RNA sequence: CGACUCUCGGCAACGGAUAUCUCGGCUCUCGCAUCGAUGAAGAACGUAGCGAAAUGCGAUACCUGGUGUGAAUUGCAGAAUCCCGUGAACCAUCGAGUCUUUGAACGCAAGUUGCGCCCGAGGCCAUCCGGCCGAGGGCACGCCUGCCUGGGCGUCACGC
RNA sequence: CUAUCCAGCGAAACCACAGCCAAGGGAACGGGCUUGGCGGAAUCAGCGGGGAAAGAAGACCCUGUUGAGCUUGACUCUAGU
RNA sequence: UAGGAGGGCGCGGCGGCCGAUGCAAAACCCGGGGCGCGAGCCCGGGCGGAGCGGCCGUCGGUGCAGAUCUUGGUGGUAGUAGCAAAUAUUCAAAUGAGAACUUUGAAGGCCGAAGAGGAGAAAGGUUCCAUGUGAACGGCACUUGCACAUGGGUAAGCCGAUCCUAAGGGAAGGGGUAACCCCGGCAGAUAGCGCGAUCACGCGCAUCCCCGAAAGGGAAUCGGGUUAAGAUUUCCCGAGCC
RNA sequence: UCGUUCGUCUGACUUGGGUAUAGGGGCGAAAGACUAAUCGAACCAUCUAGUAGCUGGUUCCCUCCGAAGUUUCCCUCAGGA
RNA sequence: UUGAAACACGGACCAAGGAGUCUGACAUGCGUGCGAGUCGACGGGUUCUGAAACCUGGGAUGCGCAAGGAAGCUGACGAGCGGGAGGCCCUCACGGGCCGCACCGCUGGCCGACCCUGAUCUUCUGUGAAGGGUUCGAGUUGGAGCACGCCUGUCGGGACCC
RNA sequence: GCGCGACCCCAGGUCAGGCGGGACUACCGCUGAGUUUAAGCAUAUAAAUAAGCGGAGGAGAAGAAACUUACAAGGAUUCCCCUAGUAACGGCGAGCGAACCGGGAGCAGCCCAGCUUGAGAAUCGGGCGGCUGUGCCGUCCGAAUUGUAGUCUGGAGAGGCGUCCUCAGCGACGGACCGGGCCCAAGUCCCCUGGAAAGGGGCGCCUGGGAGGGUGAGAGCCCCGUCCGGCCCGGACCCUGUCGCCCCACGAGGCGCCGUCAACGAGUCGGGUUGUUUGGGAAUGCAGCCCAAAUCGGGCGGUAGACUCCGUCCAAGGCUAAAUACAGGCGAGAGACCGAUAGCGAACAAGUACCGCGAGGGAAAGAUGAAAAGGACUUUGAAAAGAGAGUCAAAGAGUGCUUGAAAUUGCCGGGAGGGAAGCGGAUGGGGGCCGGCGAUGCGCCCCGGC
């Protein structure tokens, strides 16, 4: 965020000064003087058309929030984890009924592309052209006060392709396609792991990448990661399928 | 997307940098596009227009009219070419604006200084087709 | 039935809310360091073919010169060679220019366009080869370094 | 000369909603409640009983752990001398 | 009731999702039809002519009947109170679309000269004069005007200011002050030097700067003409004066 | 402010202009009078959104639970723990 | 307000504006991350839409892990009972037994203040086998905390508005 | 009846120069309140602030220990973090409050006065002249012996010695940062609605360019641009990169040996007392007054004092980037910000009209339409205007003109009224209104084809 807040000195830069009682109006400064409409007229208040507001906004609000940076590492292995399931990207509203399997992962020859008409060539291989097209055609005029702002349009999300390779030339390829992505892997960004706050944006991962996630993350061992004092956090059940829980020998 | 970090991306500031133009500013503005064959003579897409060009409106309610520019007015954003006219409530004859991005050049009225335009901007579009 | 009073419904008023805007504000961040005795900020008066204000500018007065761009300005009227170019423009930009009265403001003042002194390009006649009208330019205060003219038995020497 | 009527012109204070009363009850003196009296459009000019009428966040009184002017034998200081 | 907690409705954004939109969006109106116990919501009709919703998450300048609340508008009041001191107006005519209000003439009265007359100082600033005028203003009215528009107008050797000083003010050197500022007789090679003289030099230097009066002091002007508006003496003719 | 009626009117009289004194200061034939409709301490801006145990207001729905004016202490009784 | 329709105050009418917010410290309740640790908050590297994101350091930064004393200083020598959730055994079962978390109550030990005490050993004023205490601690014999978020409350800030 | 030299001091419209004022964000110095808090208030707090008076720069101030520490010690200045709401301080009440250590940012040290040319002012300035012109040279005058220059600054240093080791400039072409300009992909292809196609439908294309704006409605492709960079011009440059010619010394420095020297800042420190200030407490700073130094010496070690020992530094003279700040100035960029009673007081000829003698106070006011295409003309009218007419998609969008709410008013139609109206619960009578307001289909069964 940038902070904003109302200039310090506002409803203050007049010189009011109530009337008191005894002059069959209320007691609220008023404006000194004459000549003018602005005689009499009430300042200073925020029920005055013409003063402050009440607890003018100031700079110093919280804008920033922490979060551990344990619980940031915790959120993004869950922004991954529930990514590599078709259900829940379908029920974040990806089109995702060509793609071929999850979670999909191509070549590294797509690392070498420079091309956007390339890079919609090898969408099309893939199943995602769907999922671009929807995030094209979805463009539209951002409605209400943000459309003034600096934020006339908006638009779905897409495909986010990772790669692995630092220095590659796909970064600048899918840039031009609206609701596409570009991320690198050693720095996924929760921002575009989850959007909305809601889970499983459809990720298209390069091989360079993908074989390099365990690298990265490490598994359930000690010291096993790249990102030091972090283990994949572990469920409060193993097996969350109470079909065979409810219906197994055991519990029956 | 937008990368150069001295130009800017604001509607305010474009508008008014726009509104608030001065004559050789607007003089690039008031451009429109060369027809068909005149861009494959000159390979360039578009050109300032100038006082005595031939154009051909192909938007406004006078589409597929053609006439000479007579008046280049930079202040309403507009042009007045030959002819293309209407008639005021007591009889008058007054031009009607044209905007300059809603026409095509027919003719091209080459001042020297206008073909050495026409030679930079050529070499610069050829440069980058090869 | 009719008038009046209350009222309901349609249209017309009164009025400027609501909705859509926005060359504006606010906030945050960033880059540079650039006023003045070589006359500044501010103030005043002028200045356009038709302007009062705002915006410019200073008797060269909505500008001059350069350079770049390359054909306009424009509410109207007018000269326009201003057109394959020493070249339009309420154009951009900045080096060449001008910069009235003021103002720290500086000759003395100031409800004063008040009152002085000095120099002087030019010209007239000759009371001489001098005087008069001059265009312009000068005259503040405290100070620094140097120079000129001086004062004091302050300390002296050398002398009448 | 007004006031009255007429042509021209044309404000403001005030206004919860309004405006007939008797008795009772009630925040112990009702236009509204309860019980009775009665009660008939619309207007004109007054008048001064009522509206505990308007004007003014009572000045009298008290509370304030609010002030201010002034005094002194209040408390603490200071110019001066 | 005070008070507490839970679930919801509504407003404006932000991150996502679902869409509506010139075959008509937003907003607003309705004796329209519904849904909800309720905040509210859905649809129809109309005007309107360009943008808007619903859901999850999240946030905030979020919900009005009061505050002798702020601003703006509008009522009754109300065609009502009222337009009343300074004696006074009337008749023909004329212009004009229209006359109590303009202009002319006859009349009748008032100011009655310490005036409701003729000039100025101050202060105002073009109100002065002409031509015209749709509005507004002239608390009625207007052909009218001190209103509106376009033009015009202010002439000095003699009238003034300018010059001198009064009450009194500012100041150079000096003294004070943290500095702005404050003190002027404190006496300092005093601010100024002056006078004859240059074909140069001599003499004196007192109590020693500037400001301060359009009523105090004061170089000098009178008469007759004249313009729509200037002048008595500013212009013109004559006659003077410093 | 207006009308009739009144005080004084050669005087410590009336008055124009210039000038002097500017705020805890001035000026006062003395009333706390006057110092620009403001004076028992002017006006203006700032500290300043001063403080208030005191008065007034404190904006949407349903659901459910739902009291206290009592003890003790406080320059404490219009308040608070 | 004990009592309002009041002869108690505000209110002519409409439209819009209009009043518990934001910040620092703390506290309880709840959620989430990790858990004797937890914080990456000041910096650095990276970041091709980015004031974002991601990585890094801490071997001692804060809080916590140890308290008592005013200070010199000393600093936890290892817990039993009653009742109890729930598990297990016996019985055909009724009923009984055993293990018994949390929590409540009870009685003690250990460390420190203060007092008391003195075998031994030593650098002669130190140590402290033994034994203590109608006293005291915000202790110990239970590791439970660190970080962020939110509501309520408190306090300072203009601080619900006038 | 003299000529003089110096000292002090004059007047100079003398030659050449430097100073005053302005803006307020931030910076330096002096001065300096009170409302408030303390539930009163009087120290305290508000506050070492607001106001007042001055001074600068682009940053300023500070800055190389007369420092902290008690350690195994560190090593200039500044800012961030923690230290720490802690030690302290305080009617020990309300309250107030830093520092060393450590972690980071950035890092840089220097130069004078003194004893030290005396065979010799070797120094500096001004005038004049010459040139290679921010200077350098020749000559004259002058300053200066009451000391300019040179060596030295405590880490040292001066000397003597030593094999030894270290020293100069100028070109050239660039690179880097700064400003400015020129250019740079792709449909305006066919059909419909429409005033307009930027909308729908079809067929295509660009994309290192789908930031943004313009254009008659949701424009990637009509225009400007945006991505990639390219080309030219001009500055400052004094940072460094490579090439060439010129070759660095008896002078300076370093390193080593020596032992003899070894100078260090005065009404200054320090002390008393007084006022203020502080967290600073038998007194933290600062200031006045009085006291008033030292050279086997001086200041500190957070409790006043005497002594013994210890650690530590050397004041009273000066300069110094970076790290830091920044409601002002010029140039920029974004925003979970306001959308005309909001946001600056001001989106507009806003500090404007207007008010006050004056200090000062200080508003209201944005939008026709795509294009003015701004309503020709006829008729009534004194004219304003009306009724037709015309413009446009529209005027009923008609020059304060996008949409056009409510209170309030007029006409039209209806309803009712014996000193209120309004409201709630019943239905009754009037209206206005609802066809998802209310149905016509299901099985069996016979064809006749599907
Ligand atoms: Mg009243
Ligand atoms: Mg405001
Ligand atoms: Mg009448
Ligand atoms: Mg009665
Ligand atoms: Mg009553
Ligand atoms: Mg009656
Ligand atoms: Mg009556
Ligand atoms: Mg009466
Ligand atoms: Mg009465
Ligand atoms: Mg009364
Ligand atoms: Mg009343
Ligand atoms: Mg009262
Ligand atoms: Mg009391
Ligand atoms: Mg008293
Ligand atoms: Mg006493
Ligand atoms: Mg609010
Ligand atoms: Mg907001
Ligand atoms: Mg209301
Ligand atoms: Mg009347
Ligand atoms: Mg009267
Ligand atoms: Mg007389
Ligand atoms: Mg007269
Ligand atoms: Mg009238
Ligand atoms: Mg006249
Ligand atoms: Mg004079
Ligand atoms: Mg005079
Ligand atoms: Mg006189
Ligand atoms: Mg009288
Ligand atoms: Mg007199
Ligand atoms: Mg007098
Ligand atoms: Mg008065
Ligand atoms: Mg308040
Ligand atoms: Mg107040
Ligand atoms: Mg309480
Ligand atoms: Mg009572
Ligand atoms: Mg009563
Ligand atoms: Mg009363
Ligand atoms: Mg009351
Ligand atoms: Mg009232
Ligand atoms: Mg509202
Ligand atoms: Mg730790
Ligand atoms: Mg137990
Ligand atoms: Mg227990
Ligand atoms: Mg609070
Ligand atoms: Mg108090
Ligand atoms: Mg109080
Ligand atoms: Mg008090
Ligand atoms: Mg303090
Ligand atoms: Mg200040
Ligand atoms: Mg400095
Ligand atoms: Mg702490
Ligand atoms: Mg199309
Ligand atoms: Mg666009
Ligand atoms: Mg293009
Ligand atoms: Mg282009
Ligand atoms: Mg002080
Ligand atoms: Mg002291
Ligand atoms: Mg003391
Ligand atoms: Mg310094
Ligand atoms: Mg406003
Ligand atoms: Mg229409
Ligand atoms: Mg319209
Ligand atoms: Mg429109
Ligand atoms: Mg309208
Ligand atoms: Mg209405
Ligand atoms: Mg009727
Ligand atoms: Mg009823
Ligand atoms: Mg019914």
């Amino acid at each position: 965020r940038q902070p904003y807040a109302v200039s310090r000195k506002a409803g203050h830069q007049t010189s009011a000064e109530s009337w008191g009682t005894g002059r069959a109006v209320s007691r609220i400064p008023r404006v000194g003087g004459g000549g003018t409409h602005r005689a009499g007229q009430g300042a200073f208040g925020n029920m005055c058309r013409g003063g402050r507001m009440f607890a003018p906004t100031r700079i110093w609000r919280k804008w920033h929030r922490r979060v551990n940076v344990r619980l940031r590492r915790v959120a993004v292995a869950s922004a991954l984890a529930a990514t590599a399931v078709p259900a829940i990207v379908t029920a974040r509203g990806h089109r995702i009924e060509s793609v071929p399997e999850f979670p999909l992962v191509v070549s590294d020859s797509a690392e070498g592309i420079e091309k956007t008409a390339q890079a919609i060539k090898v969408l099309k291989q893939l199943g995602a052209y769907a999922d671009a097209e929807k995030a094209k055609d979805s463009v539209g005029i951002r409605p209400g006060k943000g459309k003034m702002r600096n934020r006339r349009y908006i638009n779905r999300k897409g495909p986010l392709i990772v790669y692995g390779t630092e220095g590659s030339k796909i970064v600048k390829a899918f840039r031009n396609l609206p609701g596409v992505d570009v991320a690198n892997v050693e720095r996924l960004n929760l921002l575009d792991l989850a959007p909305g706050g809601h889970l499983g944006r459809f990720v298209i991962w390069t091989e360079s990448a993908f074989k390099k996630l365990d690298e990265v993350y490490g598994s359930f061992e000690a010291s096993s990661s790249k990102k030091k004092g972090f283990v994949l956090p572990r469920p409060k059940m193993t097996n969350a399928d109470l079909g065979r829980l409810i219906n197994s020998d055991e519990v029956q | 997307m937008k990368r150069n970090p001295r130009v800017t991306s604001s509607r305010r500031k474009c508008r008014k940098a726009h509104f608030t133009a001065p004559s050789s500013v607007r003089r690039v503005l008031m451009s429109a596009a060369l027809s068909s064959e005149l861009r494959h003579k000159y390979n360039v897409r578009s050109i300032p227009i100038r006082k005595d060009d031939e154009v051909q409106v192909v938007r406004g309610t006078y589409k597929g009219r053609e006439g000479k520019v007579v008046q280049v007015y930079r202040r309403r954003w507009v042009i007045h070419v030959e002819r293309i006219t209407r008639e005021k409530v007591n009889g008058s004859t007054v031009n009607v604006g044209i905007h300059p991005s809603k026409v095509i050049v027919t003719k091209l009225k080459l001042d020297k200084d206008r073909k050495a335009l026409l030679d930079r901007k050529a070499r610069g579009r050829a440069a980058d087709k090869a």
